[PDB]
């Protein structure tokens, strides 16, 4: 039966320990602050410490101060931030803050930086370099190949379990020979697809 | 989140980061400042990754009973099939036991899920790559 | 849904199709077989469309009090700014009263929203183009 | 106080008349079938008339037979279909079916069909045609232009309030003259951007 008057309190802490809410864009998000107290506590939401009105985002949001929750659907990058529930009655005010992280994913084949690797020229005996810079969400597997002996391709360098970023990014060719002239390619593959960029090595005499 | 840097693996289930503890056990923590949640992924071939902890050098592995442990060397039990579901979450299937669908998963309590107890209809297997800090 | 064919405008709010009735009034119905919900959109310039009912030839229009009506000729009150929010819903802002943000909107009861009473924080202004049948 | 035994019934019909749920992909969906009855009715969900298990979709789903609802987050095309709630106790079984429509949107500039318009050749005095086929989510504005008098562009035909698809799709040039030789372009613009494809008209003598 009826229980005594007092400042508000959390009735369910188990649906509230998940402080960081990280979801992909367009997903719905629900923050809970299940409260108790008598008189019946009032609930209020702040977005990055400020009054959070309905018109502050497109589509608004649904507040169920029956469920002590805030629901925002179709989450987008402009919603990222801290959400604070301020719950109070005449004897006190408690509160909690969630962190909303909206992630944007790019399910694509690896994107090689425009123009790399670049063609190179050298006198026989000189040194050259080839650079490859890759952008990828899925973990990519990168390697350097040579279109040769004319059967096709020769693997010059490849990424493995513990090879550094620095190592595979630059392909060094020391003491260039005429045999070293030809096409160099940076090959990058992920679970979505493969991309490659070629560079020609011009070897000159002198 | 380009692949290069170390990253956090955030489980949809309870909001935990995948953690490889110094004694070799795997669990999940909500503490973003914990030093055992920074993971560097790498690959030997398309769609198959190694997941390594920058803090202690151990690799994630799944034993024959579907148990997650931190391994000191990258062996066949350290190879996970990385799938990006356009649903925009990643899933990690043990390559050794791919036939049986054994998924890396974290329960709502932050303790690891065992291969056998996982399946596609769970939030426990859904991970989201997050940067080490601010995002 | 390529632009070509006539389409349905489904309001997020109550799940109603935008309807232009034979007597010139605008409302919303859940009945997908209703003959007054098939709309052909067209444009004279980038981002500004006319919305016409294939059944009765009337165009959608918004009067100076923010009231939606079906017009017999395409006049300045028939021109709506079409915005695609990546949120993946469309919004239609009266071009005549764009300064005041008057949105085409449907309340949860299927009755029209008036310009003045609409704003960006509502589900009443969120529409989704749907094919006439099966999808 | 306590009320009598009987077969189940709907307690709230207002949150259930929305039969068609059409949402963009990745949004969460919630179907309600708020029931009443005594004994406490049991609730069950079917997907396209079949048993709907958790493993039937990635991420599963949340059933709250407290709320009499079914919640599926991150909706994708494989979820499209009819969802039926079967609610029952010992004296009866009621039911309702919702329709789930998952929409995929393409916020892009207009895509012109590969190779159209196509170049054309004709003897002076003959007739030619130029075709343009456009793909666009946002309503596009399409027109035919000519790169002329060398000031640049001349508008040959343009879409308006009530011009048919057929009309703007094909540009007919009758009785070709040498002046008519030159570049023809189909221009298409939407609220996301503009795209254009060109065709050259070769006029020959005879």
């Amino acid at each position: 039966t009826l229980e005594p008057e007092g400042a508000p309190y959390w009735t369910n802490t188990e649906k509230m320990e998940k402080r960081l809410h990280a979801v992909p864009a367009a997903n719905t998000v629900k923050f809970r602050c299940p409260a108790g107290g008598n008189p019946m506590p009032t609930m209020r939401w702040l977005k990055n410490g400020k009054e959070f009105k309905q018109e502050h985002r497109i589509g608004g949001y649904k507040v169920r101060n029956q469920h002590w929750s805030l629901i925002m659907e179709s989450v987008v990058p402009s919603d990222k931030g801290n959400y604070t529930c301020v719950v109070e009655n005449e004897y006190g005010s408690i509160n909690h803050t969630y962190h909303l992280d909206v992630v944007e994913r790019s399910p694509h084949r690896p994107i090689l930086q425009a123009g790399l690797p670049a063609n190179a020229s050298t006198v026989v005996g000189g040194d050259v370099e080839f650079v490859c810079k890759v952008y990828s969400d899925a973990q990519p597997h990168i390697q350097w190949i040579k279109h040769v002996e004319k059967p096709y391709l020769k693997v010059l360098k490849a990424a493995g379990v513990n090879t550094t970023d620095k190592e595979i990014e630059v392909l060094y060719i020391r003491n260039v020979t005429f045999e070293d002239a030809g096409e160099y390619t940076c090959l990058a593959g992920n679970s979505i697809g493969i991309s490659f960029h070629s560079a020609w090595l011009t070897v000159l005499p002198a | 989140g380009n692949y290069k840097k170390p990253k956090l693996l955030y489980c949809s289930n309870g909001g935990h980061f995948l953690r490889i503890l110094p004694d070799g056990t795997v669990d999940g923590t909500r503490d973003r400042s914990d030093q055992h949640i920074q993971l560097q992924l790498s690959a030997e071939s398309v769609g198959e990754v190694y997941i390594k902890s920058t803090e202690t050098g151990q690799y994630l592995a799944m034993d024959t009973d579907g148990l997650l442990y931190g391994s000191q060397t990258p062996n066949e039990e350290c190879l996970f099939l990385e799938r990006l579901e356009e649903n925009h979450y990643n899933t990690y299937i043990s390559k050794k036991h791919a036939e049986k669908n054994w998924f890396v998963g974290l329960k709502k309590n932050g303790s690891c899920k065992r291969g056998p107890r996982t399946h596609y209809g769970q939030k426990a297997i859904l991970f989201l790559p997050l940067p080490v800090s601010s995002d």
